[PDB]
């Protein structure tokens, strides 16, 4: 609940408060206050743990020291408990390329595999250099195979696939799409070069797009 | 600068294209060049060059900054206590009959 | 056991002064990851100079640029001029000077109390300096051995102050006999 | 050992920080004052800690969308006077 | 200078042509006036043959594709919202 | 004309209002203590 | 009094319920035991709440 620096400065403040309480309590010969250095340390520790006092300073200055230590203790312990209540109540990308504990691959034959085999972008070229030489193979014969490998690898396998398929996030049981898309592209209805169907099907796709059919079908 | 923000998701998805007059002779070579520049990563380098390379705007635990004020008060109180003690000691040491 | 107490307090004062001076002069306070003299590489930043390492031109380094709501201006000013670490160094120096002068002009047994007060005040200034340093750094990382030399100087200074006050108490106890 | 003005102030301060007492009232009137101050302290410190926990818990979990812009009118909004953005809106069949 | 200046030089090299950059006179992207039915902006320059090519952040839209040709996208994007926009205090424990 | 020409409409910190009761109890207790002391 | 077995059980129970002390250890060893018990109590009660 508290940063390492807060703990370290709590210990320094404990030593300082104990020493200043010892100094002020017993330095003037006119006081000769059972606060020796050992008893000052005990008083400060027991004040911090909100525990019994058994001795309280009687002088004005020892009382100033005691009062500010009490305030400090109240604020610090309240904030430790509050932040613990907050704690109890309630791979990201490049990340894959910079590490090796988590394996990652693509469909063994796909536009994804070709994207990496040809990328001139450093991160993707590094990922391709790794994937093409990784053993065992990180490539899969079917998307379902990649999904199962992710599901059975306990987080040690990430799968690169098209955002659209990454649908699987809405399927029972344990997977998640992380980061943004690595590229931007589109699916198209394909016909043999020079096909008679090319023009009517291109116009139909635009008609189905404009009438909202493609959005209804994805939903 | 002055770095004073894009909010929400995009309202739609589309693209910018190189445009030519309907039936232009340049249409095929320029379509292929855009795809060559896409595949060779030129388009990513140029967006990075002009958006981010020259960009002028670029934990759960509790940090010491959240509580530094209580430390300042503590040390100030220790100092005040030492001053009060020394003032009283000087007063008593000067109050002996001479 | 008087006599060895005086040697222990003198050694402690000298050790605290040397440690705090080395901490202020040296620059391995924070192992951050930033730019060396004007690529992001590690750096052994310090109280004055953010100095470079593991870089294209490692070893070439500059003076930190402290400055780019009066509270932020005041904190940035107090952290730019290391007034609190430097005040800790001065107070440790004066404490040592009082302890040394406790042999000459003896029988006063009232300057050794001033030595204790100087050492305690040096510790308090040191802790304020650490707090302002860490607070201003919040404007991955780690802390170097200069930071811990400052912290160890604080601890030794507090112990030497406790010894000095104990010796002053013992001296007035002997005098009251 | 008895409640003079300075000791009264020390007792009250220590009772507020929940830091125990080196001495407590012994009379009926002193005990009424002590008990009521103890109650006040318990409620105020419980409430300080509870509200700090609320602050941190909520912090751990003015336009955010086009829906937001559409539902209000204090903030004006527009597009390039001639552009594909203006045409997107002039032809949108989406309600928002 | 700019992204499209850099892109124009590269499109011209890979297509093998010399070119002359001209800023669209009316400073518009291109819309068909509902009324005069005239195309303005960069689209108009291409439709009426004042320019041979447009290399700009010109969005591929259906109404434009009906009157001019577009390459595949060189940039993907979407409409978005631009709005005008912490160190804890020292005595923040009193909050 | 009929809607707008004749329009007639043209985790916060804790406040002293939700702990006021404990202040009232405190001052009432101080008054009662003073009364009991004076009676005795 | 000093810490016999009954008084030591009472001291520990009073420490856990955060209900202050009537006695506290005075020697270095007693104080180490008391200190670690106080820390343990603080963490466990804070975590319960
Ligand atoms: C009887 C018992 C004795 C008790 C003794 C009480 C003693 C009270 C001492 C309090 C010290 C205040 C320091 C200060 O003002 O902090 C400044 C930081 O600037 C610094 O970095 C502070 C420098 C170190 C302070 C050394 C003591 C900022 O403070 P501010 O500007 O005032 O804060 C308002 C704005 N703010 C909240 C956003 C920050
Ligand atoms: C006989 C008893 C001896 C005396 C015992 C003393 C111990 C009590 C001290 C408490 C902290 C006091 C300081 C409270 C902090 C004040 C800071 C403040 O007011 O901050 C202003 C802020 O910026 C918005 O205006
Ligand atoms: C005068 C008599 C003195 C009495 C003495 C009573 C002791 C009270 C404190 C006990 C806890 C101290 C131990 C804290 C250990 C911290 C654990 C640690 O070091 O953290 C591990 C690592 O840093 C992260 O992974
Ligand atoms: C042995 C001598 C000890 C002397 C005694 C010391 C005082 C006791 C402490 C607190 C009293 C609290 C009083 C609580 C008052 C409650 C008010 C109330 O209940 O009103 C709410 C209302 O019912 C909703 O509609
Ligand atoms: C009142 C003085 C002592 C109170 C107990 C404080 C415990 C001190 C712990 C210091 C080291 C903490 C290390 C935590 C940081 C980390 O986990 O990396
Ligand atoms: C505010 C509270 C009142 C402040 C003190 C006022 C001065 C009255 C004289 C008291 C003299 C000290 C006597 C004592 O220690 O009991």
């Amino acid at each position: 609940p508290l940063a390492y620096e807060i703990w370290m400065c709590i210990v320094f403040a404990y030593i300082g408060v104990s020493v200043v309480l010892f100094l002020v309590s017993r330095f003037s010969p006119y006081e000769w206050n059972e606060f020796g250095i050992f008893n000052s340390l005990w008083f400060s520790l027991g004040a911090f743990m909100r525990q019994g006092c058994d001795i309280s300073p009687r002088s004005l200055s020892g009382r100033i020291v005691g009062g500010v230590w009490w305030f400090f203790t109240l604020i610090i312990i309240s904030s430790y408990t509050a932040n613990l209540a907050a704690f109890l109540t309630v791979i990201e990308s490049e990340d894959l390329s910079k590490q090796t504990e988590i394996a990652y691959g693509t469909l063994d034959s796909g536009s994804t595999k070709e994207f990496f085999r040809r990328s001139k972008i450093a991160v993707f070229d590094k990922m391709w250099t790794y994937m093409r030489s990784a053993e065992p193979s990180v490539f899969v014969r079917t998307t379902a195979e990649g999904v199962a490998r992710v599901r059975k690898s306990k987080g040690k396998y990430a799968y690169l696939l098209e955002s659209t398929m990454n649908y699987i996030e809405q399927r029972k049981p344990d997977t998640m799409k992380v980061g943004g898309n690595l590229d931007s592209k589109g699916y198209g209805i394909a016909t043999p070069k020079g096909s008679s169907l090319r023009t009517p099907v291109n116009l139909a796709v635009l008609k189905l797009s404009e009438q909202g059919v493609l959005d209804k079908l994805k939903n | 600068k002055p770095c004073d923000m894009k909010v929400g998701g995009n309202l739609d998805s589309k693209g910018y294209g190189i445009a030519t007059p309907k039936g232009s002779s340049l249409r095929t070579p320029v379509n292929l060049a855009v795809l060559k520049l896409s595949e060779q990563g030129v388009l990513d380098k140029l967006k990075n060059k002009w958006w981010y390379d020259k960009g002028e705007c670029g934990t759960s635990a509790l940090s010491l900054s959240n509580v530094a004020g209580v430390f300042y008060i503590l040390v100030g109180g220790l100092g005040l206590a030492m001053l009060v003690a020394l003032i009283e000691f000087c007063y008593k040491s000067r109050a002996e009959a001479k | 056991d008087r006599g060895v107490q005086m040697l222990l307090t003198t050694v402690g004062a000298f050790a605290a002064f040397s440690l705090m001076t080395i901490a202020v002069g040296t620059d391995y306070w924070l192992y951050s990851r930033g730019v060396c003299k004007t690529e992001e590489v590690m750096t052994h930043s310090g109280l004055w100079r953010t100095c470079c390492l593991e870089g294209n031109f490692k070893g070439l380094c500059k003076q930190i640029d402290h400055f780019p709501d009066t509270a932020e201006y005041f904190l940035r000013a107090v952290r730019a001029s290391s007034i609190f670490p430097i005040l800790s160094v001065i107070l440790l120096f004066m404490g040592g000077l009082c302890i040394a002068a406790s042999e000459f002009y003896k029988t006063r047994h009232n300057i050794i109390l001033s030595a204790g007060i100087f050492f305690v005040s040096a510790g308090l200034s040191n802790i304020i300096g650490i707090i302002v340093y860490i607070s201003a750094n919040a404007g991955s990382y780690s802390y170097g051995w200069s930071f811990y030399f400052g912290a160890l100087s604080f601890i030794i200074a507090e112990m030497v102050g406790v010894l000095a006050v104990h010796m002053f108490i013992d001296r007035h106890k002997q005098l009251t006999a | 050992n008895e409640f003079g003005i300075f000791n009264s102030l020390w007792f009250s301060l220590g009772a507020f920080m929940r830091q125990g007492c080196d001495i407590s009232p012994r009379s009926l009137s002193g005990r009424i004052v002590g008990g009521v101050w103890w109650f006040f302290t318990l409620i105020i410190i419980s409430s300080y800690t509870a509200n700090l926990a609320a602050f941190l818990t909520v912090e751990r979990m003015p336009i955010e969308s086009a829906e937001d812009l559409s539902k209000q009118t204090e903030i004006a909004y527009g597009t390039l006077d001639s552009g594909s953005t203006k045409e997107f809106f002039r032809r949108s069949k989406i309600a928002v | 200078e700019g992204y499209c200046v850099d892109l124009a030089a590269e499109i011209a090299k890979h297509c093998g042509f010399k070119y002359k950059l001209t800023i669209v006179g009316d400073g518009k992207y291109g819309a068909r006036d509902a009324d005069t039915k005239i195309w303005n902006g960069m689209v108009g320059e291409l439709v009426y043959g004042k320019a041979d090519i447009a290399i700009a952040p010109l969005t591929i839209t259906l109404v434009r594709e009906e009157v001019i040709d577009f390459s595949k996208p060189f940039m993907s994007l979407g409409i978005s919202i631009m709005i005008k926009k912490s160190k804890p205090g020292v005595f923040s424990f009193l909050d």
